[PDB]
């Protein structure tokens, strides 16, 4: 019955995913019917809302657990088989751990080093005789002893279950992107019972559905280095403008409620920098839309040049460049 | 229906102005640009809705004292307490203002939730406004541009390629006024129409050899009598080349 | 017959003199004479000179026929599927023949 249930879960998987998505939609609707006064669900003369939310949360957690079990039964063998095939073909044709000693970073090879000295290494490659060919050629060249030590050929009670192989399998399992995403789904669904608002994060599963949503999400990271460097350039130019304003135009930053109140100015460096990066880069026209009007002061032409150069340079060029980077990645 | 309803209230005749959009071609292209990219536009609007909902959940949980949209302070307070009011406030004022939800919320100066509020504001503005509004606008504009480019390519292919017989322009143009004469007289369209009509009109007994052959192929719906990259100037190369 | 002889025989001064004698009748019978090249029979290009009635030419320029021609050209060269190209060309020919027959009822 355990094997039958596991095969059934590995059969119906996408149906369970769609069920989880629909239950998340229903829970988020129920969340949309909230109200404060402390947090209690406003119900239009129908007390069924809270029991519905409770049973929906419980059933969502159960369905997500079924989803993760079904994924572990379904597609983990594909990853295991791919990695076993790669490491076996490498060790046979080229040979890394016997005569190459892979590179410094080489995280995949360093982790796969733990699987060659196991009693069930070719569990899925259906070719459980590559050890013989490898031992033959590389023991006739590099000696039999090193090959023998490296390869290690020589009620349901505990037969030690190949603990090293199980640890290697768990290590390669907790690296695949889909399994990490489903683990995050598990974590959020579990946390939803603590506070019944974490089910809002399950709405983002719609972005792993339709293809254009995935393209939109991947557009942000498609141009990653250039975007980060452009944001850094924006930061440094805003800092230069902050230094100039700090040195010269400090009386103009009187962001007070209609004059004669306790003055709320921007005196120190950090306040001016946060003011420029928070209000300056957002307003449609630059920092001039919030600073007091420079009429009559001796620093009039310098202030006008400061304002125009800020607006033009940072807003136009840099915001348009960032927007164009993301849009061009999508296109 | 609209013309009949116009007699009930004499304002429904305003809807008849949209008939100008079924006239000139560029109006039809502009109108069809909206539905040319339909699924992607709907899905992007849905993504906008869900991200605005996530921001609404965060604001509902943490920053609720800041949403005091009252007429200069000491009046009967008009806040955004329940979920639906906050969601409509974010989808109505947040997505429209030039800078995000920060242009309407009270200034966060002195509160302990200052850096978190600033991050919320900047992330909202940047993500939803910049990325999603620019993506929707680009979808519609690129649909319009793609439609116009398709029309221009159709015109160019008609002006540089033999419709039937599929050769091109550089081959017939070796003689003066080559391609124009070819399309006008040799491989025409109305000529093929009139030949088919002539075949239909004439009796089967009076068909010549070529006419009977073409009639048989047309009756069997087997079209190899059309030129397939060969013409008179290629096979019968003028004076036998 | 004169057109066939002139086109099939390119270089013949006697045929040239006949053409300069009959250019008037050739000009008169030019709007009525067609010209079409086919693969029909054997494996060579031929010529299928035929007759065009006045009614067919005077009903080809009707606005409905022009609109149908524009729509067919756009829809058959935009997507194409270049065997359905010929299939839909024949279908458009049949539909336009029906429309000329309908427009004859003026
Ligand atoms: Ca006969
Ligand atoms: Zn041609």
């Amino acid at each position: 019955y355990q094997q039958k249930l596991l095969n059934y879960f590995a059969r119906n998987f996408y149906n369970m995913r769609m069920l989880a998505l629909f239950v998340a939609f229903a829970i988020n609707f129920i969340l949309l019917f909230y109200k404060v006064s402390v947090h209690y669900v406003l119900e239009e003369s129908s007390g069924y809302m809270e029991p519905t939310l409770r049973i929906l949360a419980i059933l969502h957690t159960i369905i997500s657990f079924f989803c993760i079990i079904g994924y572990y039964c379904l597609k983990v063998p594909l990853v295991i088989f791919k990695r076993e095939k790669e490491v076996a073909r490498k060790l046979e044709f080229d040979g890394l751990y016997i005569t190459e000693q892979p590179s410094e970073d080489d995280i995949k090879g360093q982790w796969d080093r733990l699987v060659i000295n196991t009693q069930s290494f070719p569990n899925n490659y259906w070719d459980k005789f590559v050890k013989r060919k490898v031992m033959d050629k590389y023991g006739e060249f590099y000696g039999r002893d090193r090959i023998s030590e490296l390869l290690g050929m020589d009620s349901a009670v505990l037969n030690s279950i190949d603990v090293k192989y199980q640890m290697w399998k768990l290590g390669v399992v907790f690296t695949d992107n889909s399994f990490l995403y489903l683990a995050w789904y598990m974590t959020m669904s579990v946390l939803g019972h603590y506070n019944n608002f974490f089910f809002a994060a399950h709405l983002l599963d719609i972005a792993m559905g339709f293809k254009t949503l995935r393209t939109i999400l991947s557009s942000v990271t498609h141009n990653g280095k250039q975007l980060v460097l452009t944001v850094g350039l924006l930061a440094v130019v805003v800092y230069l403008y902050t230094v100039v304003a700090f040195n010269f135009f400090r009386k103009f930053y009187n962001k007070s409620e209609d004059g004669d109140t306790p003055d709320m100015k921007c005196d120190d460096m950090l306040t001016c920098y946060m003011f420029h990066m928070y209000v300056g880069v957002r307003a449609g026209g630059g920092i001039g839309d919030e600073i007091e009007d420079p009429a009559g002061d001796e620093y009039e032409i310098y202030r006008i040049i400061f304002d125009i150069t800020f607006f033009f340079f940072v807003i136009v060029i840099l915001l348009a460049i960032i927007q164009g980077l993301i849009i061009d990645a999508f296109g | 229906t609209m013309s009949v309803l116009g007699h009930y209230n004499n304002f429904f005749f305003a809807a008849h102005l949209l008939d100008i959009a079924m006239g000139f071609k560029t109006l039809r292209t502009i109108l069809s640009s909206v539905t040319h990219n339909g699924k992607q536009l709907v899905l992007t609007v849905g993504l906008l809705a869900v991200v605005v909902y996530l921001y609404t959940v965060v604001a509902f949980n943490f920053f609720r004292k800041f949403y005091n949209k009252s007429e200069d302070g000491d009046t009967p307070d008009m806040k955004c307490d329940d979920m639906l009011t906050c969601y409509m406030f974010h989808m109505y004022v947040g997505v429209r203002a030039g800078g995000g939800i920060g242009d309407e919320i009270e200034d966060p100066a002195g509160d302990e939730y200052e850096i978190y509020r600033i991050i919320f504001d900047i992330t909202f503005f940047f993500f939803v406004i910049v990325i999603l509004l620019a993506i929707i606008q680009g979808l519609i504009i690129d649909a319009f541009g793609e439609l116009r480019d398709q029309q221009e390519q159709v015109k160019e292919d008609m002006e540089t390629k033999c419709f039937i017989c599929g050769i091109g322009n550089d081959y017939f143009d070796t003689v003066p006024h080559g391609f124009e004469t070819h399309t006008l007289q040799e491989h025409n369209l109305a000529n093929y129409l009139f030949f088919l009509m002539y075949l239909i009109n004439k009796d089967e007994t009076e068909h010549t050899g070529q006419e009977s052959y073409v009639w048989k192929m047309y009756q069997e719906r087997c079209w190899e009598f059309f030129p397939a990259g060969d013409c008179f100037r290629k096979q019968y190369e003028d004076q036998l080349n | 017959l004169l057109t066939n002889l002139s086109e099939h025989m390119p270089n013949d001064t006697r045929l040239q003199t006949f053409l300069e004698l009959a250019e008037s009748v050739l000009n008169y019978f030019q709007p009525f004479l067609g010209r079409i090249e086919i693969m029909g029979s054997a494996k060579r290009i031929e010529r299928v000179y035929f007759e065009i009635s006045e009614s067919s030419r005077t009903q080809w320029e009707k606005p409905q026929v022009k609109e149908s021609k524009r729509q067919f050209i756009f829809d058959v060269v935009n997507e194409g599927g270049e065997k359905e190209k010929m299939e839909l060309f024949v279908n458009f020919c049949e539909d336009t023949i029906f429309e000329m027959q309908l427009a004859a009822q003026i």
